[PDB]
């Protein structure tokens, strides 16, 4: 199997700066003069891969000027002359010289931007859910930067541990921010044994808390 | 536009089998080799299989040889993948892609067109459709909580896809119950909360659960 290795795996770039993603193959991909069997693909979050470049340097249909490929034999470079925020996603090289076709590991393009604090929202369990026997309390962190943020649930000011799970979106293609959702899961019984439900979000040494009283 | 639409993904037991399909339109199907590429959860791309335009030749990754069988029906513009002796490692989104022109020597334009994919989960657990609960509160957030379903995936849209700006649909988390739970939120002008309805459109094909929940 031809082994493809990509450099870097993570590429933080400021919009407007160039980017360059490199691919090495373990065997030469030059089949004939002008025929290097290497392609570049982009996969944006929650989408299919799309072809950027084929045969080392041929830009596919509808791909912007900004993208170009070069190289020969065992070494190849995808270039982005001027990175835009909508370019965020994963980039893979693939050789098609031989079956099995084989991919590089992926390079995640990350956009650098200014810090943005999240708009925070807390959601109590629905009465519909409570009827089942369980309560999920949800905390939304909307449109922040950078990725690092700490979510701490507090129940009647007691710090919770081990009863929450969270997940985060990929960087937004327009504003380059992340969002995060956290769910605190309690039995209905436990939920009804307490009053104040609080989500505290920390970025650096600043902490923002949204809460509600189960009663009111 | 050339388009590829995959179908046939879902849940099956280890040892079991399933067939995937991929319908092509917008091109002369029989002229082109057709390829399957898969993506295990949170991993990169892996080539699975190809088959020439005519079906003269088939090609498989080492790990799928013999238990997977590619096919095509040129008269219905349809590619197939018979997946037998299923393993945990076959859990992935499977994509179909248009491959080389099958001229005395084939002509290669990259994997120029890709399907939207179809998710295959290999697990001894059983199918379970989600509950959908509202997330009720100059900007307001509202959402839906899609709780307790198996396997992946679920899709969420808002107002039948009309509403796109401000939507975050989060990565599902696997709870300790072995079931998934996902949230989808949108930020909306607070002013219009009385003059405009917001409906989440949840689909979980594996359970045939298709739910529209108005959030008040």
């Amino acid at each position: 199997d031809i082994v493809m290795t990509q450099s870097p795996l993570s590429l933080p770039v400021t919009p407007g700066e160039p980017a360059s993603i490199s691919c090495r193959s373990s065997q030469s991909l030059l089949y004939s003069i002008g025929y290097n069997y290497l392609d570049w693909y982009l996969q944006k979050s929650g989408q299919s891969p799309q072809l950027l470049i084929y045969l080392g340097s041929n830009r596919a249909s509808g791909v912007p000027d900004r993208f170009s490929g070069s190289g020969s034999g065992t070494d190849f470079t995808l270039k982005i002359s001027r990175v835009e925020a909508e370019d965020v996603g994963f980039y893979y090289c693939m050789q098609a010289l031989q079956t099995p076709y084989t991919f590089g590991q992926g390079t995640k393009l990350e956009i650098k931007r200014t810090v943005a604090a999240p708009s925070v929202f807390i959601f109590p369990p629905s009465d519909e859910q409570l009827k089942s026997g369980t309560a999920s309390v949800v905390c939304l962190l909307n449109n922040f930067y950078p990725r690092e943020a700490k979510v701490q649930w507090k129940v009647d000011n007691a710090l919770q541990s081990g009863n929450s799970q969270e997940s985060v979106t990929e960087q937004d293609s327009k504003d380059s921010t992340y969002s995060l959702s956290s769910t605190l899961t309690l039995s209905k019984a436990d939920y009804e044994k307490h009053k104040v439900y609080a989500c505290e979000v920390t970025q650096g040494t600043t902490s923002v808390t949204k809460s509600f009283n189960r009663g009111e | 536009e050339v388009q590829l639409v995959e179908s046939g993904g879902g849940l099956e037991q280890p040892g079991g089998s399933l067939r995937l399909s991929c319908a092509g339109s917008g091109f002369t199907f029989r002229d082109y080799a057709m390829t399957w590429v898969r993506q295990a959860p949170g991993k990169g791309l892996e080539w699975v299989s190809s088959i020439s335009g005519s079906g003269g030749n088939t090609y498989y990754a080492d790990s799928v040889k013999g238990r997977f069988t590619i096919s095509r029906d040129n008269s219905k513009n349809t590619l197939y993948l018979q997946m037998n002796s299923l393993r945990a490692e076959d859990t992935a989104v499977y994509y179909c892609a248009k491959d080389r022109l099958s001229t005395i020597r084939p002509r290669y334009y990259g994997l120029d067109v890709w399907g939207q994919g179809t998710t295959v989960t290999v697990s001894s657990a059983s199918t379970k459709g989600p509950s959908v609960f509202p997330l009720a509160p100059s900007t307001a957030a509202l959402g839906c909580l899609v709780k307790d379903y198996f396997p992946e995936p679920v899709t969420v849209s808002w107002n039948s896809g009309a509403l796109t700006s401000g939507v975050h649909t989060f990565p599902a988390v696997l709870q300790s119950s072995g079931l998934y739970s996902l949230s989808s939120v949108v930020t909306v002008p607070s002013s219009s909360l009385g003059t405009k309805t917001y409906t989440c459109n949840v689909d979980h094909k594996p359970s045939n659960t298709k739910v529209d929940k108005r959030v008040e």
